[PDB]
């Protein structure tokens, strides 16, 4: 029920939800890579510490 | 009353004049009430899923109808401030059903959107679901409850024959101390009561004389006992069931009264002292069942209006109540507005040209 | 089938059956068919008509590089004899009947076009041999 | 919701049905999706109807170019079919002859 210009635009509208798929992912990773930088942090930072302590 | 929502594409900034009551546009002519609906604020998530999200949304929808209607069918049942056909004026939570209905508003407090759609669904879901437990084991317990009474007032039901005799029969009818004898209540109707006691020597040996002795009146006929030896009573049976004489060693037990009247009055008492909590918990519990209703069908005209448009989550719903007999001229018209929207086919059948879903009470 | 009253017949045939029922056991053996493979010596052996031995034993064809369906396929190429490039080429269409994978290893060999070759023979029974390996050849292709 | 393009190819030569044998043309309409689930749903409603999903058009070009290797060993399949109902036909005879 639909011409060739309206299925191209329902294209682009699927295509505007695949970007914001996209935009989305990209936060999500962003987010993750925060808190995965936060534990490495921890656990290195706490395992030289620990070698020190008892270098000390 | 039967409502009908309606949402279109809402292109025009001056569309909702002409979604509530705009004259131009307005159904049979100012004859069918036309609302606007407060479209609630909702996130999108993804699409992918989304058919199997609306899918298993209209999967639950058709068990929620199951478990409220049931719902309706029970504070319809317990007849107290609520029956089938009076006290119906059913309350969304202190006013009028309708009253709600036409001011919907998003639960946004309760439910906040920050929240993804998937996550709030199941949340809905499972509020349902324990809502429904609930029901379930409560109403079981009420059951129970009302079984029990029946009984008790079914068992403090019946003629002589058929029931203990709690008012009729006493201690001084039978015999006390007894060391030989024993008291049978050898019901005696006055068709044959002159033949009883002119034969019960016949009926038996070494019987107590003088004891044609009568203790009540019923409908039936009249009670009467019989103070008789072990063999005597034996012989007295025999020869008097062919008599059409009811036997029945009752033993007198002011227990067996007492004790089922004292269940019958506190059970009673205790289950309208609990009917009390059944009524308001039940009215309650199904205005917010209602509501949360009213709130997951939101949650689909939404779902379905932007798939229906693609992407973007722009349109403008609507209440409507279709004049009777008025519909298909409603239908055709509305047809003739909408089928411009694709200019080709949008057999328009369910999947109406607009994004339609229905409701009555 | 015929019930005679001689009860020595009865079991002199019960015998007869019985011994040649193990003679025949004694002939389904995999290693004379291989070490004959290796001569070349392709007769209508009772293992090339034995039901047993392609139902069960076409796994052992399934050599370390498969020589002896190599050999069998230099035979295809070298020797022109009608009966043993008829039992040759059987035994392929068993032996990829019961071994899709070897099939396809045959066509990296290209032998199908080999067998393509050997059907117009001036022997018209090999002719028709070849046809039935190569109808075998065809389930999924 | 149909929302995708379409790519068409009508072939003449009526072939006989694969299942049934109606002498039948071919004309190939496509119309394919990006959601898992309506792809389940599309495939189930296809085949509950007519469908022939065993392909699947992708990048490699080297695909096509086997495959018309295989419409070749086709050629000689057909070649192979003449050679076996020229043995039927004479086995048959040979055995009508008397």
């Amino acid at each position: 029920a639909l011409s060739d210009a309206d299925v191209q635009k329902q294209i682009k509208h699927m295509m505007a939800f695949i970007e914001q798929e996209a935009n989305e992912k990209a936060e999500e990773i962003d987010a993750k890579a925060e808190e995965e930088f936060n534990i490495e942090k921890g656990r290195l930072v706490q395992t030289q510490r620990l070698k020190i302590m008892e270098y000390y | 009353t039967e409502f009908w929502l309606i949402s279109a594409p809402g292109e025009k900034t001056c569309q909702q004049t002409w979604e509530k009551l705009h004259a131009a546009t307005t159904k049979n002519n100012n004859l069918a009430v036309s609302s606007k609906f407060n479209i609630p604020d909702l996130k999108v998530g993804t699409l992918d899923v989304l058919v199997g999200l609306s899918d298993e949304l209209a999967k639950l929808d058709a068990f929620v109808e199951g478990v409220v209607k049931k719902v309706a069918q029970y504070m319809a049942d317990v007849l107290e401030d609520s029956k089938d056909k009076v006290q119906e004026n059913l309350l969304a939570s202190g006013v009028d059903l309708v009253t709600y209905i036409t001011r919907f508003q998003w639960d946004m407090a309760k439910y906040p959107i920050k929240q993804s759609l998937k996550n709030i669904s199941e949340i809905i879901a499972k509020g349902v679901t324990q809502i429904d437990n609930d029901l379930k084991s409560r109403a079981s317990a009420y059951n129970n409850l009302k079984g029990n009474l029946q009984n008790l007032e079914r068992k403090n039901a019946g003629s002589l024959l058929t029931r203990s005799l709690a008012e009729i029969v006493k201690k001084d009818d039978f015999v006390l101390d007894s060391e030989y004898l024993v008291t049978l209540l050898v019901v005696v109707p006055k068709l044959n009561h002159n033949d009883w006691i002119k034969q019960y020597e016949t009926l038996a040996e070494m019987v107590v004389p003088r004891s044609s002795n009568v203790l009540s009146e019923d409908q039936d006929s009249y009670l009467c006992n019989v103070t008789l030896f072990r063999k005597a009573v034996d012989d007295f049976r025999h020869k008097a069931r062919e008599n059409k004489f009811i036997v029945r060693d009752f033993q007198y037990n002011e227990e067996e009264m007492k004790a089922d009247k004292e269940e019958m009055t506190r059970l009673s008492t205790d289950k309208k002292k609990q009917f009390g909590p059944l009524v308001r918990w039940l009215k309650v519990n199904f205005s917010e069942a209602f509501i949360a209703w009213i709130h997951i069908k939101a949650l689909r005209v939404f779902v379905e209006s932007v798939l229906r448009y693609g992407l973007p989550v722009n349109f403008q719903a609507m209440l409507l109540q279709p004049n009777k007999k008025s519909v298909k001229k409603l239908r055709e018209v509305l047809h003739e507005l909408y089928k411009h929207l694709d200019s080709s086919a949008a057999s328009q059948q369910e999947y109406y040209p607009y994004v339609y879903y229905k409701i009555d009470c | 089938q015929q019930k005679y009253d001689d009860e020595d017949i009865s079991e002199d045939i019960k015998f007869l059956l019985e011994k040649l029922g193990e003679s025949v056991q004694d002939l389904s053996s995999f290693d004379e068919y291989s070490s004959e493979l290796k001569s070349g010596r392709l007769e209508w052996s009772p293992v090339h008509k034995s039901e047993k031995f392609w139902r069960e034993n076409a796994v052992r064809l399934n050599e370390k590089n498969y020589e002896l369906l190599k050999i069998l396929t230099k035979l295809l190429e070298v020797s022109d004899d009608p009966q043993v490039l008829a039992v040759a080429a059987h035994d392929v269409g068993e032996y990829v009947r019961h071994y899709p994978r070897g099939k396809r290893v045959i066509e990296q060999l290209g032998g199908k076009q080999l067998v393509m070759n050997h059907m117009h023979h001036e022997d018209q029974q090999v002719r028709y041999n070849a046809l039935l390996a190569v109808q075998k050849l065809m389930v999924h292709n | 919701r149909g929302n995708v393009f379409l790519r068409q190819a009508e072939i003449e030569n009526p072939l006989e049905d694969p299942v049934t044998g109606d002498y039948v043309h071919k004309s190939v309409f496509i119309i394919f999706f990006q959601g898992d689930q309506l792809k389940n749903r599309v495939k189930k409603i296809c085949e509950g109807f007519r469908a022939s999903l065993y392909p699947c058009p992708e990048t490699p070009q080297e695909r096509k170019e086997m495959a018309s290797g295989v419409n070749t060993r086709i050629d000689d399949l057909q070649m192979v079919l003449n050679q076996t109902e020229d043995h039927r036909q004479r086995v048959l005879q040979a055995a009508a002859k008397n």
